[PDB]
RNA sequence: AGCCAGGAUGUUGGCUUAGAAGCAGCCAUCAUUUAAAGAAAGCGUAAUAGCUCACUGGUCGAGUCGGCCUGCGCGGAAGA
């Protein structure tokens, strides 16, 4: 049912999600196995959240249109399919762990493991800040 | 209609020669020439191919397309060639060739030897593999199918000529 | 093959093609779906 | 075995049809004896003293069993005597005529089996003959499964367990008995010749 | 090296350890034996299904050896044994198809969360909920 | 249209509790687990594997899909 109008109120329906929790995860369509894929898209809901949409709409120009409002860098969707995951307590949580590192095992692939960070900043990871 | 309405990426380092409706190319490997029908119209245009319907026909685009798919078949011959590969399934099938006239050995009481036409390569890597190239799709098809009608193969153990890519069909004979 | 003087789709993968004129089944799943005259 | 007594006349030890008579045979040889009126296939031979048993007292079970009729309906009694002397010749061969109707039935192992026996009688023992007319359970490869099954659907057979064991499987079937009249070659055929069954009247 | 690639389902209630002999081990396909036949199934086999339905996997790897982190007491056992009525299927639109309540969920949902979990240990609650439930016939309790 | 692939591990179903097998009988039973889970698609259907009901995401640049009415045609259509 993922129809033009479906579309253009579902852009909006899923940057919203993202755009008041944390980052959002993307998941190829590559080879998920009857345990690996299934069961770590489950172990995904368990952990992360009841809230994450694992499904993908995510054209690129149904992109540019809902998503783009903020952070406009989402119209680059060639890639393959997402399984939106994002994070509750603060940003980079325990969804946003689990994808990136079933970007290289435990799953089919992860597409990098894409993320929305809302700075854009300069080359750093959020890892400076000690205690 | 649709592959007509598209140019053929005729690359660099082959020889295009339209003339009325008659046309020849000539590549690195061979070189191909056929007639198209009067209801197709051809031009260059910078380092490619046009087909369209020329007036007064009602199959314009069906004729271009036909064209289309044939100039492009043609080009890819000249360019990097065609290959056909058969295999033998069958005791003591043997491929082998003389100049160029496969003797094939399907046992039937009597000796078969295929003339091929002027444009095959048919080499056999193996005892049971055959490797028809050349540079024309349509007779390395047609050449690839003369021999594999030789023996067609069977539905119960698959014996005979077939495509090396061909699925057959393998099926059980009875309760007995 | 049938001759059936209605010949129609008997599968899925069923064609229906008309060669010559004549209108035929061609199936590439069952060959015991080939027919041959509308 | 029998607890009788034997006695020799003619010692025979030759190639496959010819017999040189010879004198006495040691142990390790094989020879003929004759005028052996009493023991029959795989039963011991020895001095009054020697082993009242030795081993050899399983050999298989017929599977085909088929009617059979003389040129004239009173030669019976000489087709009777032919079926007796191969019956003992070949004790995987049974003769009986069954006594539900009056009809003499052959019992052997193999459709060939019969036909060597048939022509036997019609050559030997002279006697030109035309031939006539439960809980299942058979093992074959677990390959030719669809197609025995077919069969035993193709006759009136219902089955029984669905059980596959390790070198092959165990199809359990019930059928008629009035059916089924060539089930071991039919089945043979079918099954390349490496299935065995069983059909005791359930 | 795998978990279950030999996917074949005959396996009598789990008193015995998947019973081949009775529905008939036509799944012949089977390469265990009397090594692989007592291993683990036999000593960690208690406290999920004793004498009821606990679907057990044809999980034989290439390891040399066979272990695996098994699933957890099966749904199929716990709506069958914690509801008293062990009806189903079949029957279920006639009579009484077995027992299901909020306290048999809470059962399964403390109880099967361990291994046999999906998108949350309470989806997986929710996973026996619908094993008792699409019985056919519940107890409203 | 053409292309990059994903369907259970409560689930021999709680099942006619002899399963008649993550796709025989069978009732029905999304069964969260979703770019997906039907306890039923052609393969083995009584059963794996490797192509896979269904479904969609990824590609990709202008039309596509089925019906209904209608004209004129096509097969049906073989004899001395």
């Amino acid at each position: 049912m993922a129809l033009n109008l479906q579309d253009k109120q579902a852009i909006v329906a899923e940057v919203s999600e993202v755009a008041k929790g944390a980052l959002s995860a993307v998941v190829a369509d590559s080879r998920g196995v009857t345990v690996d894929k299934m069961t770590e898209l489950r172990k995904a809901g368990r952990e992360a959240g009841v809230y994450m949409r694992v499904v993908r709409n995510t054209l690129l120009r149904r992109a540019v249109e809902g998503t783009p409002f903020e952070c406009l860098k989402d119209a680059f969707v060639g890639p393959t399919l997402i399984a939106y995951s994002m994070e509750h307590p603060g940003a980079a949580a325990r969804l946003f762990k689990e994808f990136a590192k079933a970007n290289a095992k435990f799953e089919v692939k992860a597409a990098a493991f894409e993320g929305e960070l809302i700075p854009a900043s300069q080359i750093d990871r959020l890892a400076t800040l000690p205690t | 209609s649709r592959v007509a309405k598209a140019p053929v990426v005729v690359p660099a380092g082959v020889d295009v020669k339209i003339n009325g409706q008659v046309i020849t190319i000539k590549g690195k490997n061979g070189e191909l020439t056929r007639t198209l029908n009067d209801a197709v119209e051809v031009k260059h245009a910078d380092n490619t191919l046009t087909f369209g319907p020329r007036d007064g026909y009602a199959d314009g685009w069906a004729q271009a397309g036909t064209a289309r798919a044939l100039l492009n078949s043609m080009v890819i011959g000249v360019t990097e060639g065609f290959t056909k590969k058969l295999q033998l399934v069958g005791v003591g099938y043997r491929a082998a060739v003389k100049g160029n006239v496969i003797n094939l050995s399907l046992g039937f009481s009597h000796p078969v030897d295929h003339q091929l036409p002027a444009g095959i390569t048919a080499e056999c890597p193996t005892q049971t593999e055959i490797v028809l190239k050349g540079a024309d799709k349509q007779v390395i098809g047609q050449v690839a199918a003369d021999l594999r009608a030789y023996r067609r193969p069977e539905p119960y153990k698959g014996k005979g000529v077939r495509y090396a890519d061909e699925v057959v069909r393998t099926k059980e004979a009875k309760k007995k | 093959m049938k001759v059936r003087a209605s010949v129609k789709k008997l599968c899925r993968n069923c064609k229906i093609v008309k060669r010559d004129g004549v209108i035929r089944v061609i199936c590439s799943a069952e060959p015991k779906h080939k027919q041959r005259q509308g | 075995v029998k607890a009788a007594r034997e006695r020799f006349g003619r010692i025979v030890q030759m190639h496959a049809n010819k017999r040189e008579e010879i004198k006495e045979v040691r142990a390790g040889d094989i020879a003929a004896a004759i005028g052996l009126k009493d023991v029959t296939t795989g039963d011991t031979l020895c001095d009054p003293d020697a082993p009242i048993i030795l081993e050899r007292m399983e050999f298989p079970e017929p599977v085909i069993s088929i009617a059979v009729e003389p040129k004239t309906k009173a030669d019976q009694e000489k087709m009777g005597l032919a079926l007796g002397r191969l019956a003992k010749e070949d004790p995987s061969f049974r003769v009986w005529t069954d006594e539900e109707s009056n009809q003499t039935i052959i019992a052997g192992m193999g459709e060939l089996h019969l036909d060597i026996i048939v022509d036997r009688m019609k050559r030997e023992f002279n006697v030109e003959a035309n031939v006539g007319k439960m809980k299942v359970e058979v093992e074959t490869p677990e390959e030719n499964t669809g197609d025995v099954i077919g069969d035993l659907s193709r006759r009136r057979g219902m089955l029984k367990g669905q059980e596959s064991e390790v070198t092959g499987v165990k199809i359990h079937a019930e059928v008629p008995l009035s059916e089924m009249f060539g089930y071991a070659t039919q089945l043979r055929s079918l099954t390349k010749g490496r299935a065995s069954y069983t059909m005791e009247f359930l | 090296a795998k978990k279950v690639q030999a996917y074949v389902k005959l396996q009598v209630a789990a008193g015995m350890a998947n019973p081949s002999p009775p529905v008939g081990p036509a799944l012949g396909q089977q390469g265990v034996n009397i090594m692989e036949f007592c291993k683990a199934f036999n000593a960690k086999t208690d406290s999920i299904e004793k004498g009821l339905p606990i679907p057990v996997v044809i999980t034989v790897y290439a390891d040399r050896s066979f272990t695996f982190v098994t699933k957890t007491p099966p749904a199929a056992v716990l709506l069958k044994k914690a509801a008293g009525i062990k009806s189903g299927s079949g029957k279920p639109n006639k009579d009484k198809v077995g027992k299901i309540s909020r306290a048999q969920l809470q059962e399964i949902a403390q109880t099967k969360a361990a291994d046999m979990t999906g998108a949350d240990i309470e989806a997986m609650t929710r996973s026996i909920e619908g094993t008792a439930r699409s019985m056919g016939l519940v107890v409203e309790d």
